[PDB]
């Protein structure tokens, strides 16, 4: 076909068309072999097929990238049969092995037809009726392994998957697919009400993954312990709101800013608690001399100081504490020294 | 890390022996045998130190950052910055 | 004889410098000294860090062309295990060990290098959060991630850039729901420009990819998984989309511009590899495609140019064949061919810069480069001449 | 040909000619500055008798003809054979 | 033991062994990898010797690339102090005070560095006595000063330069009144040769400026105070001057000869600096003057070509500025130009024998060290053949 | 000078006359006290230039 469309200028002129007509059977029968090869590529199923896998990775829904990938072979037969078309000439059909092509194509087609698939997709949409009206999150009994007691864990009443959902609708919209009015508020209520969502619930696991991590080091909870009371302040007066409103907004971004400095913090109290606890073990075995003793001092007093001017919570009971173990090893050190 | 530095160092020729040595020589850990890695990388030390002060023979600024040694039968490697000293026992090869 | 010293020294991790040096040496340590048309020059294949994984983007450092970037999403063979993985990969001396690992807790995308630094690593990630590592620091964790917040990018990130130069750069990112937003290099915590593109009656574009005009910052060209072109400027004196194209009809995967300049100024060409098998050429003056692209079905992934030659450029089907097109010579047989043993889903490709030889990811994670003819590696005063007049063809 | 080696040796980079020192740790050719050159061949020459003795300790069966000494300015490859002791100055680059 | 023994220990012929090592040594050794625009660029302005007393001469030491010699002349704020004063001032590295001084005590009006000498600053005077300084000696006056007889110079000496083979050099000087003589570098009591310049006969010449070709010591050019530049040959039948060139209306204040070698010889160009803000592109084999590029009100003082620019040139002006002249770029207006503050008087220019950089003299004893950019600087292979092209034109 | 040197053999042309230096007379107006300011630096300055 490529070597013909080298040269069409007397094409009108039925002499070479003598030529072409010669090598119609040869050119038929290779159209119906490439045509076959390319059913038989289409047999092996969508999701059978690397291309649904690689769709996945493609932010694109399975549904619509099976009937997308249907579309574009049935695009391919059509681009076939124009082709073939423009190449042999009007009316090649009247061959008995161009109708029987064009009767084999058709068949194809048939097999090949898409919108089946989008009405199943719909009709399974409306059946399972999603929605995310409801409360801003969701609080949940759960028995987690390893624990005997049932853990309270806290969730965000948003199922991940609804966006999905939109994109389908986003790309069936301009697929030509009409689908229900319903489904289409649905979809564009959820997509412009995702951001709000998806920043609640990764402030949400974040400040459960920090509190664990405190929780985990039961030295640093005391200090942590106001941070923590102005987060559970805040997560009590988000409770409250359902889940549409028009707080949301503000609300869910004092609360991301307020989780991310609580888990800043967090983590600078943090490193500097391993600081000064390495220093206290290294203060137990030190050797007995007045200088390296009131170094130590002078290092962990300047620990404390840099966390009085931070301005954290609770200050005077932790130096409290420590003054009483660090006395504690003193009086053990005092004790070897005078042994 | 350890284990993954000793595995992927390893790994890469399929060698017959390499241990972490942080310190000045004396080494502890044993990849084949106790005795023919500790002795021999002791002295290995010892000889990078007087190879340090050969280098700084020339000029005191210069230091030695790494050493081959592939000679009929062994090819043996350290690459010494302050107190990373590496051991490699492999083919000529 | 010590027993706790060197413990405690090997537990106490002061090995930065240690382990950096000892990895860049060992690999040249693998150096045997002792003393007694297309073709493949280097295949790469990480089985720790890719095996059964799709290589997610692919860039070449321009200030190191030795460095490389591959992305790569969860892995489905375990979920516990880290699912961003990065990978740096280098041209140096031969090795099957990568030569940095990154990891990210969100599926990587995309990833490239900062034109801005040398040795920062930029990459969106599928949960919209866009990550930067540090190569000289051996650090697994992300340096900074942006906030996940309304104004930033949510939708999963597709394509990252750094535009301007060593002194006017600007870090531009694309959400898929179309937010472009404008980050610096400094800090990576709040976006310096921020818009949500749109087309027309406030509809957004679901851009895919994009690319920018050679040599130009501003009025980049977007693609849409809807099956249309986009050329928007980033500001101007109106920002958003600016004109609308005619386009292809399946989704648009990869698009770029034309890249290599000479006596003669092809900028304004656009490769755009859809779904279709159908890498079309067209140009930004002219709303309708310059040239259609026809030798099979189902999924050309994505095209560039090379840099070097203005008339030829590099083009991978997902079934595993990476052809080369030449324009001058061939208008539509393939100049240049090759398919990569196993016939896997080969993902994306990148041509080094300077050209002379290819990068070609796969679906395998088994990422080969190699080189290309020196009689069509080379362009001439010729080649862009007579790819002025193939222009004039049509 | 002892021109011919001289020739082949400065070609390589950094390298001025082919200069040999003999077991006594005296050059027997002549191509750098006379006094540096030979305090400096005499250290290498200790150091490769050292070398020889650890070598000899473990590889009774081993022969040294290949040391890679590279600091940050130069290396130096320094190659016995039985007696004539090759010395090339080479850039890292 | 002893440098005989060795002779016939490398004569003996065992060395298959030690060939064999070596050529292993070096081929396993073969591969060699890696481990991991006019700006102001600096000042030099004494403040004891360097108040007014304008700049005379400048020059750069060839053994010595970092050193340049200077010459302030002109005593009229102190009687007392030194008359005349020449500073050497290093490039290696920054110090507000010049390396070594050097006063004579009559004014000093040109100097230049020894080529034989590495470790000897030779100058001329006022007066008309060659002056020597020694800077091995400790003391600051003239070491050796040839005499003021008629047979030396009695003229104020304009133009000092030691010139010829490291075994063969003579020190050609040239007065105002036009003696010419050589000296020994060594011995300066007599003249060891001499001759007065003289045009057709009975025809005195007021040279006031020279330079050679580069190589050539036997032929040289001379640029007039009567505005009428001369060829001359140094020894043969002919010595004296040979050619009448009708130069410019106005003194002579500079000249050059073209300072570039490698591709097409253009010893024969050299560049006059007149004394009405026209320098002359233009050449011995012609006797009309080239081109004569002209703008502006006051007058240069001096021009030099560039070291290793076959094109570019530079030129002193009356209100301060300087500016560089690329003739492959432009013939017309200058490719560069930057004005120093204060617009003083320059009084001289000179480029490093690299080139990469230029100084310029003052009228207030500030020499200013100026850089110059890349792409300005250096030349390309083409470069020679543009030059070509360029003189071809006319 | 330059820029009606790049017309020089231009205005030869009988069109090109007309169309030089009808137009640009006060721009030779221009240049004339540019002259001014040449001559501005001879005005005072004999024994102290």
């Amino acid at each position: 076909f490529r070597i013909f469309s080298r040269f069409n200028a007397l094409f009108v002129r039925p002499h070479i068309r003598g030529a072409i007509r010669e090598y119609q059977t040869q050119l038929i029968q290779r159209v119906k072999d490439d045509i076959e090869s390319l059913h038989d590529k289409f047999k092996v199923q969508y999701p059978q097929s690397q291309a649904c896998k690689m769709s996945h990775v493609r932010d694109l829904p399975p549904v619509s990238g099976s009937i997308i990938w249907a579309k574009q072979i049935d695009r391919q037969l059509t681009a076939y049969m124009k082709r073939v078309e423009d190449v042999l000439g009007k009316g090649w059909e009247n061959h008995v092995e161009g109708q029987k092509l064009k009767q084999d194509g058709d068949s194809f087609r048939m097999k090949l037809n898409t919108q089946e698939i989008f009405d199943d997709w719909a009709r399974k949409v409306q059946q399972r009726n999603l929605g995310v009206s409801g409360r801003i999150f969701t609080i949940e009994s759960t028995r987690v392994r390893g624990r005997t007691g049932n853990v309270l864990k806290l969730k965000v009443n948003f199922l991940p998957e609804i966006i999905t959902l939109s994109k389908e609708v986003r790309n069936l919209k301009w697929l030509g697919f009409r689908v229900p009015l319903a489904i289409v508020n649905k979809a564009h209520q959820a997509n412009q009400l995702y951001p709000f969502a998806i920043s609640l619930i990764e402030s949400v696991r974040t400040y459960e993954r920090t509190c664990e991590k405190v929780e985990e080091r039961n030295t640093i909870s005391l200090l942590v312990a106001g941070l923590k009371k102005e987060v559970q302040a805040l997560i009590a007066e988000g409770i409250a709101l359902v889940w549409e409103s028009y707080k949301l907004d503000p609300y869910v971004q004092r609360l991301a800013e307020t989780v991310f400095n609580f888990q800043e913090k967090v983590d600078d109290l943090l490193i500097i608690e391993e600081k000064i606890d390495l220093e206290v073990r290294s203060l137990e075995t030190c050797m007995y001399d007045h200088k390296t003793f009131s170094e130590i001092l002078n290092r962990v007093q300047k620990a404390v100081d840099d966390l009085n001017l931070h301005s954290y919570s609770n200050l005077p009971i932790w130096v409290n504490k420590l003054d009483m173990e660090i006395e504690r090893i003193l009086g053990v050190r005092l004790q070897a020294g005078l042994r | 890390e350890v284990e993954e530095t000793l595995k992927r160092l390893q790994s890469q020729k399929g060698v017959q022996g390499i241990i972490v040595v942080n310190t000045e020589g004396i080494p502890i850990k044993s990849t084949m045998d106790n005795p023919t890695t500790t002795q021999y990388a002791s002295l290995m030390h010892s000889f990078i130190l007087k190879a340090r002060s050969t280098v700084r023979d020339i000029d005191p600024q210069n230091d030695l950052t790494f050493l081959r040694i592939r000679s009929k039968k062994n090819e043996i490697m350290v690459a010494p910055d302050k107190d990373y000293f590496l051991i490699v026992i492999q083919n000529p090869t | 004889l010590t027993e706790e010293e060197k413990q405690q020294i090997l537990h106490s991790e002061e090995f930065l410098s240690f382990f950096d040096h000892s990895t860049r040496i060992v690999e040249r340590a693998l150096s045997e000294q002792i003393n007694i048309k297309l073709s493949l020059n280097r295949q790469f294949f990480d089985e720790r860090w890719s095996k059964h994984r799709v290589v997610s983007c692919l860039d070449w450092s321009s200030q190191y062309p030795e460095l490389l970037v591959a992305s790569y999403n969860n892995n489905e063979d375990a979920p516990h295990e880290p699912d961003g993985v990065a990978l740096v990969w280098n041209m140096k001396y031969k090795k099957t060990t990568p030569e940095y690992v990154f990891h990210c807790q969100s599926a990587v995308m995309s990833a490239t290098f900062a034109k801005f630094h040398p040795n920062l690593v930029v990459g969106g990630t599928y949960s919209g959060q866009i990550v930067l590592w540090d190569n000289r620091s051996n650090k697994r964790t992300p340096v900074q991630r942006t906030p996940l917040s309304a104004a930033a990018h949510t939708h999963p990130v597709y394509c990252v850039n750094v535009v301007g130069t060593q002194n006017a750069h600007n870090l531009i990112s694309i959400s898929t729901d179309g937010k472009i937003c404008s980050w610096s290099l400094d800090m990576l915590s709040h976006p310096q420009d921020s818009m949500e593109l749109v087309h027309k009656q406030s509809k957004a574009v679901a851009v895919t990819s994009m690319s920018f005009p050679v040599g130009d910052v501003n009025n980049f060209v977007v693609g849409s998984e809807e099956g249309s072109v986009y050329t928007a400027c980033r500001h101007g004196s109106k920002a958003g989309i600016s004109e609308m194209f005619e386009g292809h009809q399946g989704p648009i995967t990869g698009i770029h511009c034309h890249a290599a300049v000479g006596a003669v100024d092809f900028s304004h060409l656009f490769v755009t590899s859809s779904f279709d098998w159908t890498v079309k050429l067209w140009t930004t003056k002219n709303n309708k495609p310059l040239y259609s692209f026809e030798d099979n079905a189902d999924y050309v992934y994505d095209v560039m140019w090379s840099p070097t030659h203005p008339a030829l450029f590099a083009c991978v089907d997902g079934m595993g064949r990476l052809d080369l097109w030449n324009l001058n010579n061939d208008t539509e047989v393939p100049t240049a061919s090759i398919s990569v043993e196993g016939n896997p889903a080969l993902n994306r490709v990148r041509w080094t810069h300077s050209g002379r030889e290819i990068a070609v990811g796969d679906s395998e994670g088994q990422i080969v480069i190699y080189d290309v003819g020196e009689q069509i590696a080379v362009p001439r005063n010729d080649e862009w001449a007579r790819f002025g007049r193939t222009l004039a063809e049509i």
